Parts: structure tokens; sequence; C-alpha cells
RNA sequence: GCCAGGCUGUCUCCACCCGAGACUCAGUGAAAUUGAACUCGCUGUGAAGAUGCAGUGUACCCGCGGCAAGAUCUGCCGUGGGCGCUGGAGAACUGAGGGGGGCUGCUCCUAGUACGAGAGGACCGGAGUGGACGCAUCACUGGUGUUCGGGUUGUCAUGCCAAUGGCACUGCCCGGUAGCUAAAUGCGGAAGAGAUAAGUGCUGAAAGCAUCUAAGCACGAAACUUGCCCCGAGAUGAGUUCUCCCUGACCCUUUAAGGGUCCUGAAGGAACGUUGAAGACGACGACGUUGAUAGGCCGGGUGUGUAAGCGCAGCGAUGCGUUGAGCUAACCGGUACUAAUGAACCGUGAGGCUUAACCU
RNA sequence: CACAGGUGGUCAGGUAGAGAAUACCAAGGCGCUUGAGAGAACUCGGGUGAAGGAACUAGGCAAAAUGGUGCC
RNA sequence: GUGAAGAGGGAAACAACCCAGACCGCCAGCUAAGGUCCCAAAGUCAUGGUUAAGUGGGAAACGCGGAAGAU
RNA sequence: CCCGGCGAGGGGAGUGAAAAAGAACCUGAAACCGUGUACGUACAAGCAGUGGGAGCACGCUUAGGCGUGUGACUGCGUACC
């Protein structure tokens, strides 16, 4: 689960470092989002020559949530921290071909075919 | 169609083989035998009275040991009235078990929340009153597992009242 | 709240709590006989009942826990000689409480609690 | 009471051994992919130990790309299929939270020796 | 003066815990205001928003806790004492009426289907899955859990070491029993039904055409109401059903819905105790020896973590086997070991008059 | 008013402490003049907490994080 | 002309609208304004006409329409 | 003398014309606080009164419908300066 204007943790080669969160979409009048919803989040860092620059506003997908999913067998999946997958509302596919630490299973939707893919840890 | 009495015991998780839990309240459902028939010609209306548990015989008002009397069965730990759905109808004495629901899958609690003392404006509405102890209602609910040799009842989900209240379970009228 | 919570308020500080029901478990011991409050006499059972049953067994471990929770030698002493084989056949219920009206100064009510041997 | 404890303990399997908090451990999990199901192992330090009866349940972590993941996995459910114990362990502690800061030399801990 | 970063419930959302008030028991106890009050809503008028004027409707009398729309009063929610439903009493319900919401996105098959020259392209509202509200719950995710356990700095005390207890925010922290908890999980916005606007229609002229209508005479919008739950016979129009109890005597008068005396004291309730996941006080639930209602005890479980002592090693810190040991409040199955005694009080002793059908 | 307020100078121990500050004790003085009750909403003083440290508020106003020695 | 300084009855209430100037008492009769279905005292009285919309019981200019009025 | 606490206060006896004169001491009213007596009130809406008014108790001409105590209901009634 992730709030307005919360820190995720980067896990792509897309070079970004930190990103802010800045609006929460997915239902109007939503306070949270959870791990398989399209956040709004920001830069902060960002390297000195790629494609991404900083101050750009784009979509992203939580991968990892701080609080974590629950499973049907009441099993819960918990992360030491938040991290986050930049997204584009064009061309979904994200730059980063690798992404950092495992990943759970509940990211078999329509969309999200292409990055089960990736993260071979799991 | 007709509901039954029982007694909340409480609840756990049921483990699916699909590798699935399912959280489960467990109702002890006794015996419910018929003691009265309400009809229309006299009563005005189709119904029958169902009694369940035991009473000491001390603690047994001497109108309510004549009314069992005459129900000729033990004298239970209340009575209660379920409107009949205008089929086959019943007679006194009738034991009812949990049978009944071994082939509904879908079945509705009412019972009484936990009472609670004064409840702030924003407790309760988010005036001031009374909270608990008020009739609820929860319904569309699926029977997880029934055993009628243990008179075991299995509900998804929650239901109203802590352990040791009672409560009744009735078909569910939503489909 | 207030739901299946053991323990009465007795609106003070917690270790004023403790310290009161260490006294009031010493002075029963040393006297086998008080004269207090219903409430307070409630739980100074139900604290002073584990006392007894745990001196019943004689260990210098026991004699140590017994002193932690007591903080007077010579009452530490009093148990494992007296009570322990005055009460060893019985198994529970040491004490005994009889109502004798209610307090003159406060109306506060109050009784007398008192072991079940008392004597002899 | 006895209904709920009859209806607790006839789901239980005495497979599962005794394991200490802090004491490496592999769990085998059943996992669905596509229309079949197979085998997954999954090796961690255990931190906290919660066997309320059925619903016991013990937290695994582990350190996956430079990231540690926690996983609570239930002892009884069906999910589960096996616990195995390859590195033992010695922690005069039933909880190991405090771990979640150290590394390297730090999170390491000493064999039992026992 | 400004910038970058870390940093807390200021908030999404607040949840829980410790103390003093808030409520009851025994006593002391003043004020501001006060013409008198048997101090209702709506409509119209009025020196102009009427508790007091005309019309209309509702409401048993009197108390306790707050929400402050105007804390004395009006008003609202919850809950109490008295009273009547006509002999009394205990239960179960029909129900005149009353509380409220009927929200909403994505995907699946339908289906790249009908239609459509092609382009284009559904009705479908059937299934699954989100968002916001309410209700329910603590097994799961965790928070709290100062009443449980362990680590640890200073100081005092137990004659001293060891070992223990108090204080320093719970002295500072690490975990956590039960209860409560949302950030956790179960369900609901029904389906169907009635009347429906527009609209869609069988035969059809007056006025040999035509037309939703003149004659015969049919469907239908997410709009409205039932259908969904909850309160409800103080509904004084005071309801319906079941069961139980009383089956004595005498005297007087102003001679009748009369009065009085001895005996009787039924069922039930209240009175008091254990008390509860019931509670501010009331009230409610289970029990009161013919018993598991509370405490303690046995065993289990949870939690914490290898207690003290013993003997070995290091001349010391400390470790080793005893020891997965000791302790464990609120959890679970038993145990009368302890506390709920025998009782007293109210509540009565056949139930008012008239009418119509029955056997007499 | 036996009120919660002000009233001038002196006597100045031990432990860990740079310290007459800080915490417990020595001799000494006190438990402060209403007590007891299940411990509701709510108010006041505090403690903990998942996603965050400034997204409420005109406003970093309360609270919260660190609080030093020598060197690389 | 009224109130100021005049009551009473009617207009549902109402001080300037209509009748009407209270010496006091009486369980008497007759009238002014206003009524004679009830509320509430009086004709559900008679004759000749308008009304199908509760217009009566709120409305102008204008071609029955105009017409929308106060929890 | 007794109750009361070896108090305060009260109850008897006596003195005292009188203690319905007891040191709070001639005469002792209303506001205010209590008991008893008779009546009305728990389905009933507003300056709380005025006429009608059955009923509920007492004494009277021993009925002859009289007065006192209350006013269910009813027409009217929007305080003083």
């Amino acid at each position: 689960m992730i709030q307005e204007q919360t820190m995720l943790n980067v896990a792509d080669n897309s070079g970004a470092r930190r990103v802010m969160c800045i609006k929460v979409l997915g239902g109007s009048h939503r306070r949270y989002a959870g791990v398989g919803d399209i956040i709004k989040i920001t830069i902060k860092e960002a390297i000195p020559r790629g494609k991404v620059k900083k101050g750009d506003v784009l979509k992203a997908v939580v991968v990892r949530t701080k609080k974590g999913v629950r499973r049907p067998d009441g099993s819960v999946i918990r992360f030491d921290g938040n991290a986050c997958v930049l997204l584009n509302n064009n061309s979904e596919q994200p730059i980063g071909t690798r992404i950092f630490g495992p990943v759970t299973r509940e990211l078999r939707s329509e969309k999200f075919m292409k990055i089960i893919s990736l993260a071979p840890e799991v | 169609m007709i509901g039954l009495v029982g007694k909340k015991v409480g609840m756990t998780r049921i483990f699916t083989e699909d590798g699935v839990s399912i959280p489960v309240t467990v109702i002890e459902v006794e015996a419910n035998r018929v003691t009265q028939v309400k009809d229309l010609a006299n009563d005005g209306y189709r119904a029958i009275q169902v009694t369940t548990g035991a009473k000491k015989a001390n603690r047994v008002t001497k109108p309510e040991a004549g009314h069992f009397a005459k129900a000729g069965v033990e004298a239970g730990r209340g009575l209660w009235e379920f409107r009949l759905a205008e089929g086959e109808e019943f007679t006194v004495g009738q034991s009812i078990s949990v049978e009944l629901f071994a082939d509904v899958k879908k079945v509705d609690v009412t019972g009484t929340s936990k009472g609670k003392g004064f409840a702030g404006t924003v407790k309760r509405w988010n005036m001031a009153g009374q909270m608990g102890n008020e009739r609820v209602t929860v319904q569309s609910l699926d029977v997880v597992r029934v055993d009628a040799e243990r008179n075991l009842l299995l509900v998804k989900g929650a239901v109203p009242g802590a352990t040791g209240s009672d409560l009744i379970v009735k078909p569910a009228v939503k489909a | 709240m207030r739901h299946r919570k053991s323990g009465r308020q007795l609106n003070r500080n917690s270790s004023h709590r403790q310290a009161m029901f260490r006294n009031m478990a010493g002075s029963l011991v040393r006297h086998e006989i008080i004269k207090t409050t219903l409430p307070k006499a409630k739980e100074l059972r139900r604290v002073v009942e584990p006392l007894i049953t745990l001196a019943k067994t004689d260990s210098v471990a026991n004699r140590r826990l017994a002193f932690a929770r007591t903080r007077d030698n010579e009452i530490v002493a009093k148990l494992f000689n007296e009570l322990g084989p005055r009460f060893a056949s019985r198994a529970g219920g040491y004490t005994r409480i009889l109502k004798c009206g209610f307090r003159a100064g406060d109306n506060a009510p109050m009784a007398y609690i008192e072991l079940v041997d008392r004597s002899e | 009471s006895n209904i709920i404890k009859q209806l607790e303990q006839e789901q239980m399997k005495q497979d599962v051994p005794s394991f200490r908090p802090g004491d490496t451990v592999e769990v085998k999990v059943w996992v669905v992919e596509g229309s079949k199901k197979r085998l997954q192992a999954f090796e961690g330090v255990v931190i906290a130990i919660r066997n309320r009866g059925l619903h016991s349940a013990f937290t695994v972590r582990k350190i996956s790309n430079g990231e540690g993941v926690e996983r609570v996995f239930q002892t009884h459910s069906p999910v589960v299929d096996s616990i195995s114990v390859k590195r033992r362990g010695a922690v005069r502690k039933a909880k190991l939270y405090y771990l979640r800061e150290r590394t390297g030399k730090a999170a390491r801990i000493k064999e039992r020796l026992n």
C-alpha cells in the first residue's frame, strides 16, 4: 500500500534513485494505492546522461510494498521497503530490462504479462 | 424457508485442498424441537415455535413448565419463531436437525452485536447513544462444512455476537 | 473496552497498588485476619492465595520468590512452617470473607477476611 | 471449547520439525503456474514463531539482490510442503526483529554447538 | 537573510494503554437569572420569524448521560421509575406506524456478434474483479497491550557475597497472554413485482386515405413505491396466541364497582450474593448447594527465554551439564477447596354492569 | 480565609557526578483535611504505532531525530 | 368618522374595515352588520339562470387561454 | 426520675396563675419548609381565570335537591406599569 507523497525505491536501470509520489489514481476519491495499481510519481535524482531527466512526471507501478499483501492461504509477502518502477501511458513497456529483488505472483494482469519474464529471482 | 437457532462458539480458518484459507465461524446447532404451531384459522398466520437448550427445573417458571408439558418436550433456553414459506407443515415435537442447511449453500445470520458503552458523535456517525445489544443481520453467506452428527456449522465471514451468544441462521432470501 | 479484563481499577499508581497489596498480604499473614473493604478484599485474596499455595512447597527458589513479593523476612519465615502444613490437605480456598455492615466513616462497605482455620 | 479444539486438532499433521528462532531453514512451497503446480525452495532465517494452534505461522527472511524479503509461512497450511533445517544457529532471543538493520558480519550468528 | 537533507499522529485515520475530573455511594455546599406558568410542531396575521392571537396535527406523567439547532428552559438519541390496557402473572409474535441507503470503475465470454455496400459497430447489463458507506469479526497482516517475561545505568535496603525489591517518564529498552483495534477479511447497493414519462404497438374509422383512442385494446426509464434489514400494540384504537395460580370464614353499614376482622400469602417479581465478552447510574443475561456464577487448584496452551543452587574451567570478566529450564495476568477441559445459607416483603383468595346464542 | 500567591539572611553530607544542576539515600520534616466504587462518551497531562516527515493549518507554533572525545 | 379617551357583535386572528356609544342586576322578547351542512345559533327551504374546472376558495395587460406564490 | 453518649436535646414530676412563660423565654403573620385531612390529575396542549357543571366527603330543613373542600368537561379569555 502507498499513500500520497511517499518515497518509492527504484527497481530499474533507468538511472532513477529517489522518486516521490504526487497523485494517486485508480478509483475516484481513493486514499491508498495497492501494489497492482497505477500511481503518479516524480523524480528527485537523475543520472548525468540518460533518457530520464529531473522534473519529469509520469505514471508508475509498485512492485514491492513495505506493508505487503496477503494470500488466499493466509501467507503474507512483506518487503523491507517500497519499490516502484516507472510506467508510461503510451509504450507501457518499461525501459528497464532488469528489476531489483524478487516479485510476487499477482502481476498476472493483462498488461503485466511482459514483466513476469524479468526478475529471475522469483 | 425456515431458519434454526444456534449458539456461537468461535471462528477460525479452514484449509482447502487447493491451498486456500477461508474464515469460518462455528455455530453449535442443537435439535430445535417444535413446541407450538400457529395457523391462519386461529393465530392469523402460519408459523412454528422452536426451542433449544436445557433449563434447570428450579430456574424454570411454572407457566413455561406447563407450556412445555403441553408441548410434550423438555424446557429449552428460549423460544423463537420462523415464518413458513407456504410449504409442507410440521408437527409439535418434530425435532429439526442441521440437514436442512446441508443443501442450501447460502444462509443469512442474525444476532445481537457485542455491547458497548456510550459512543461519541465521531464514534457513532463519523448523536451519542447505546451501542450493541441490537438485532443485526448479515446476508448472502455460504456454508462451508456441515457436520450433522456433531451439530457443527461453519459459515464464511463473521457473524454478530461474541462467544456464548445465540444467533439465528436462515436460508438466504436473496439469490 | 471493558470486555474480558481482570483487575479492578483501584485508582492509584500501579507501583502504589503493588505496594498496597504487599502490605495487605503481609498484614493478613501476620495477624491471620483483616477488616478491610470488599473491593480491596477480593483482590487481596486473589493476590495472597498464590503466595500461600507456593509456600506449601518448600524449596530455596520458592522461598526466594515468596520473599520477592513479600519483602518481609519474618513473614517469609512464618510461611513454609505453619501455614504450609496447616492447609496441606486443602487445595485452594484458603480465605473466607464475612460481611460486617457498612463503614460508618464514609458508608464504605467493609468486611472481615480470615483464613479457613484461623486457629488451632 | 471442546468442539473448536477438536476441529482445530483434526487438521494437524505431525511432520514439522521443532526449529528454534533465528535458525536457518528451507521451505518447500507449492506454486500454481498455468494449469499445473510445481515446487519452490525458499531458504531463510526464522525470526518470529507464533504457534497459535493451527494458526501457527513463522516469519522467514532472505537477502536477494541486496534487499531483505520476509515472508510468513503457515506451519500446517497445505501450501507448505516440508521444512528442513540446513544450518543450525543459537540465539537467546525469541524474536530477531533487531537484525533488519544489521548487515554483513553483524547479521551473522554463531553455531549452536549443543 | 536563504537553500538541500534527516527528523514526530499536524493529517489520510486516528487505534490502543497509564493517571485527575466527567457517573454512583456517606457529608459540606453558592452564584449569575427569576412577574407568574398546566413553558409542543406547522399555516395565516401581528411594533413584521408568535410556547400565549385564528385554523390544523402530534404527544402517557416524571427522572439520568450528551450531542448545542435556539446549559435555566424549548428541542434530539439512548435508557430508566409510576401508571392501564379490567382477576393476577410469565413467555412468543401478527403488526397501524416509524430509521435509513439504493453509488460506482475495469475486464471476461457473449463478440469483432446483429446491423452495416464498406468504414464502422451494441443492445448484452450474465460472470469475475476495484473505489467510497454501513454492519460484523480478531484466526490471519500487524498496533496497543505500564497487570507477563528478559537485557541494562545510577542509588538505597534485605547483617555481607550471591540473589532479590523500591525510585529515577513504565527509569531506558526488547518481546508479548487475553480484550480493543484498521492498515486485515466476510456481505449489501439485489433479482423479481406494481404503477410509469417519452417511446415502442394487434384490428380500427369518424372524414372508402390516414391516426397513441372514438369502439375492442398491449409493452415499457437507472424516475417512484414495495421487495432488503432494524424499532415498533403508550397503536389509550392500549392487539393476537400459549401456559400457570388463587375454589376460606365471620361481622357491620350510610345495603353497594360498600366497609371492617381472623386465617391464608398461590404463580411471579423484587430484596441480597457470585458476577458477565451487559452496564455512566438504571436496565439486561447465567447461577445461588438440586452448582462451574466468581476466586483458587490440577493439566494444557501462549508469552518470555537456558531462573537460583550445585560441581568443572579462567588466579579474575565469564562459560559449561543440571536446563528448551524457571516464571507466566485476562485463554482453554475438569475440580465445591472458598464465596453465593434456612429465610423475610410485595404480589391473592374465583375476578364489576348490560346485551345476543347455547344445556338447564 | 488553614487560599494556589510574595516575604529578608545563615546552616549546605554520602553515592555516580566538571559542577551548590542532575537521580537515590544520612539526620530532620511529612503522605499535604473529603474517602470508597464497574472505570462510559468527553476534557486535561502523558506513552506506543504499519504506509510520511510537513500532503491539515496563512505559518516547522507543540512534538520528534542527534546532543562528545582522537584520527583517516 | 375611529383610536387617542367607547365597550360589544361580524370580517377565521387583527388598533384606524361594517353595525354599534356599555348606570347595575335578571336562565325574558324583538333587531343593526353578519349567517342559517357541521365544527358553532339558525332553511341541507322554494322559484328562474351559470358552473364540470374545486374557477368558487388570488391575481392584471393581452390573443376559456393568459396562471408561476410562499418550509 | 428516665431516654440519651457521665453530652446536646427530649419525656415525666414539682414550682410556677399560666412552662400554648424554660433563660433562643410578652404578644408571634407571610414569604419558606413538613404531616394529616377532603378532592382532581398519568390520552391530555397555551396568562392557568370566568359562568354552566355531574361527581366525589361533612353538617344541616334529619331527604325536600342548602353551604363548605375539589373541579372531569364545556363557550369566552394574547399579564402589570
